[PDB]
């Protein structure tokens, strides 16, 4: 029962991760520097 | 400024060359107290040159 519950919780937390900020490249780090160009 | 985070610092280069040429230009023509001075080829028309 513990193994099954752990697997279910793992599936749930993984589902919560695949709906995060995924739909985009991880490159081109943002440039939120300042108002001074 | 395509974007705020870019901070697109412009490089004023055309202005630089413009000034570098204009300084020499003025040092060529306007350097002398006078602008030009006519010159003739004979003495019969030299009284009018000056």
């Amino acid at each position: 029962w513990s193994a099954l519950g752990k697997a279910i919780l793992d599936e749930m937390v993984e589902q919560n991760k695949k709906q995060e900020y995924s739909g985009s490249p991880i490159a081109i780090p943002n440039n939120m520097t300042r108002l001074q160009s | 400024p395509v974007t705020a985070g870019s901070s697109s610092w412009v490089d004023r280069t055309v202005w630089e060359s413009v000034n570098g040429t204009l300084q020499d230009i003025i040092n060529v023509f306007c350097s002398g107290d006078e602008a030009v001075t006519f010159v003739a080829d004979n003495q019969q028309d030299s009284d009018a040159a000056d």
